[PDB]
RNA sequence: AGGGGCGUAGUUCAAUUGGUAGAGCACCGGUUUCCAAAACCGGGUGUUGGGAGUUCGAGUCUCUCCGCCCCUGCCA
RNA sequence: GCUUGACUGCGAGCGUGACGGCGCGAGCAGGUGCGAAAGCAGGUCAUAGUGAUCCGGUGGUUCUGAAUGGAAGGGCCAUC
RNA sequence: UGAGCCUUGAUGUGUAGGAUAGGUGGGAGGCUUUGAAGUGUGGACGCCAGUCUGCAUGGAGCCGACCUUGAAAUACCACCCUUUAAUGUUUGAUGUUCUAACGUUGACCCGUAAUCCGGGUUGCGGACAGUGUCUGGUGGGUAGUUUGACUGGGGCGGUCU
RNA sequence: GAUGGGGUUAGCGCAAGCGAAGCUCUUGAUCGAAGCCCCGGUAAACGGCGGCCGUAACUAUAACGGUCCUAAGGUAGCGA
RNA sequence: CCAUAGGUUAAUGAGGCGAACCGGGGGAACUGAAACAUCUAAGUACCCCGAGGAAAAGAAAUCAACCGAGAUUCCCCCAG
């Protein structure tokens, strides 16, 4: 049934057995086997569930180690932020023309920004960028009137996250080819944000596994 | 009565309690059980009435040890 | 309820393995039907000694084995006179009797039953090789010089 | 108190279990026969207790706002 | 229209109760609000809208801490 | 025969549609005589639409990839979620085959001039029954008590701040 | 006795504080029978056997019912 | 089958009585709480067992608190 490239995988990682940051990091990068580079992928369970409504979380970090995921910005704000979006480096600065580019299909951007008096034009958007989850939210940093820093806050190494149904967390700390010890930088100031994330009523323990993956590769769990 | 052969162990008396604390008097009495003890000594079969405390001892000290300790009270066997 | 076995109880073990076993096992049916004895501190030194024991007795008749063995073993060649088969075949064979009759005078005794005589029943004249077996593990060795008679 | 539970057409009770609330009888009509009654249909009856979420979209899942419940429980 | 005085510590002197108690209070201290200010504000036009003590719960507190250092528990304050 | 997790397999139709397209990232890939596509039933399940791959056969093909679609796919992975199935790990629940505890108000012998008792022999039952501690339920069977005051007598009615 | 919360302190810290191990206080996951809930049966078991409305050629009355409460509303016989 | 149970002798000892005091095994209710359940009465009355002229207790796994004391019993304080 299964091939040889996918035996290998299973036969490098042993997941039945837990493993140490150290050793974890270390098989990270022994498993990246691909024709193109491949990023990390964070596969995190939570104890908590997010079936009660009250229990969701949503956050932002930077990381300064940063994960290549492109990261073009999309701004729609007016007047003096709007050269400071530019100055800080935004792709796309506009408001009703980069709307109306939106709504005709122009999707050349990954992350939107907007200032609050560009929520009125963003909500117009909704239809489009809500269900790909790239409308800007407070709750992520994403909409500040000082837009200058959120655009550059983002661009290194920004990194959002949202919880599932299951109660997962699927994140990126950055490529593959990143140093190991740079690599569990990334994730140890990841994990801190999402202990102050954390509510209080949840009875159970925040995390539930801590695992990591890449592409193809199989998941190590982190200790 | 009820008297173990080994502990000597009797009734006692002491208090039905309740969630009101109403006390009334009432008795405890030890978990007595007629056994044959098997005595190597004398390769035979011996009728002891000996609580399930009195039990445990009888591994620990020997068969014939408590029995010599009875012998000093003094009874019938 | 730990007690010393006696034999091969069950799953157990076999006799002389002392081994934690519910209470009522022992109370009740090993001991009251001599199948084992409580292994307490005074029992289980008296059974250690009883394997102690059996294993020098095991020791001793090794050691005494190998004593009968140097004894014959290092030459000790025997001669044994019988009517000469005229250059051949020495007419008559020699066996359980006289083979046994030559190591009593000459020193160790050894039973009919013991000797073996590997090279048929040693009928012609001449030099042989007897071997004896003195002890399951002890494998001696004797020449013999037949002479006639 | 704590753990299970339930509040859908005037009559009750099914469900769906995110995508989609029927039947019951009462009522008015229509069929059916030579005619009546019985039967057979059409159709007029709903916010799934209520409120807010979650959601592309939930009467459905959640939080619950409560009433009415069964089990269970405590010394101002 | 603007606001939180529905303020905190207190309180001269009175009222009404056998008592437990209940009621009224200028003024003082600290911080407020509204007024440009004088000033007014310690809830509501007033008189009903209520329940002692014990026991237990919660928060605060350099008060206590059974040899000593803690702690438990208790006390005080707030409060159920 | 229970209830568990552990791993693995399988399971994911409102619809548009590629349609047996969980959940969420990763992901432009994918991917591979090591059985390319295939071709033959291994298919069993299932919506009977489909799905995974006895294995044999053939030898590089295979596939992110429109549109609608929540929507982009059992093409891509951690590994999990539901439906679960098997597999590994644990307490128990009965049934049975036992005897050795225990039971025998079964038989026989003796103590023994004895329908008691004890001991022995034997049979039957048997880890039950039965008893102790703890515990839930039941319990006028038996107890200890309560069951107000005012009031044109009292009760009834009314009243109690 | 799963898990969680406290107390204590070896130690680390200028000290703020943190806190190993152990002991200790507590939280109570999992297991858990009868009973209760639930499903039936049983009245020579304890017990129960009403109202409402319409309907016979004068009326009346209601068999013939219908309706509600209810579980079901008194038969034979007897009856001031 | 030995044995054991049992049986027959012979030696000793105990039996009962008696006031209170003492130790131990059991152990009320009236009453008080202005009722009454916890509590009080009260380990009292009473019953039972045993002992002595006394009995019981008794030679620190006791207290103290960083100073020390040094078996038990009894009295006065501590102290309502
Ligand atoms: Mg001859
Ligand atoms: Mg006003
Ligand atoms: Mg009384
Ligand atoms: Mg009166
Ligand atoms: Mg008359
Ligand atoms: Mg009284
Ligand atoms: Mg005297």
């Amino acid at each position: 049934k299964l091939t040889k490239r996918m035996r290998v995988i299973r036969e490098k990682v042993d997941a039945t057995k837990q493993y140490d940051i150290n050793e974890a990091i270390a098989l990270l990068k022994e498993l990246a086997t691909a024709k193109f580079v491949e990023s990390v992928d964070v596969a995190v369970n939570l104890g908590i569930d997010a079936r009660k409504s009250d229990q969701n979380v949503r956050g932002a970090t930077v990381l300064p180690h940063g994960t290549g995921r492109s990261v073009r910005v999309a701004v729609f704000t007016q007047g003096a932020n709007a050269e400071a979006a530019k100055a800080a480096g935004a792709e796309l600065v506009g408001m009703e023309d980069l709307a109306d580019q939106i709504k005709k299909g122009e999707m050349n951007f990954d992350v939107v920004i907007a200032s609050p008096d560009a929520m009125r034009v963003v909500g117009q958007l909704g239809q489009v960028l809500g269900p790909r989850g790239l409308m800007p939210n407070p709750k992520v940093g994403t909409v500040t009137p000082n837009v200058a820093e959120a655009v550059k806050n983002a661009k290194a190494g920004q990194v959002r996250y949202r919880n599932d149904k299951n109660g997962i967390i699927h994140t990126t700390i950055g490529k593959v080819d990143f140093d190991a010890d740079k690599l569990k930088e990334n994730l140890e100031a990841l994990l801190v944000a999402l202990k102050k994330a954390k509510p209080t009523q949840a009875k159970g323990v925040y995390i539930k596994k801590v695992s990591i993956s890449t592409t193809m590769g199989a998941g190590v769990a982190v200790d | 009565s009820r008297v173990c052969q080994v502990t000597g162990k009797r009734p006692v008396t002491g208090n039905n309690r309740s969630h009101a604390l109403n006390a009334t008097k009432r008795r405890f009495l030890p978990n007595l059980h007629s056994h044959r003890f098997w005595v190597e000594s004398e390769k035979r079969f011996v009728t002891l009435r000996v609580s399930a405390k009195g039990m445990r001892v009888i591994d620990k000290k020997g068969i014939d040890t408590v029995l010599a300790e009875l012998r000093a009270r003094g009874e019938k066997y | 309820m730990q007690v010393i076995l006696l034999d091969k109880v069950a799953n157990l073990g076999s006799l002389g393995d002392q081994v934690n076993v519910k209470a009522g096992y022992a109370r009740n049916f090993l001991v009251p039907q001599g199948k084992a004895v409580p292994a307490t501190k005074k029992n289980i030194e008296f059974f250690e000694a009883r394997r102690a024991e059996l294993e020098a007795k095991l020791a001793e008749v090794l050691a005494a084995a190998n004593a009968r063995a140097e004894k014959i073993n290092a030459l000790e060649t025997v001669t044994i006179a019988s009517k000469a088969g005229d250059e051949g075949k020495l007419f008559g064979s020699i066996g359980t009797r006289d083979i046994a009759d030559a190591v009593t005078a000459a020193g160790v005794e050894v039973a009919k039953s013991e000797v073996r005589l590997p090279n048929g029943v040693l009928r012609t004249t001449g030099e042989h090789e007897v071997s004896f077996q003195v002890h399951s593990e002890v494998f001696a060795k004797v020449i013999v010089n037949v002479v006639a008679e």
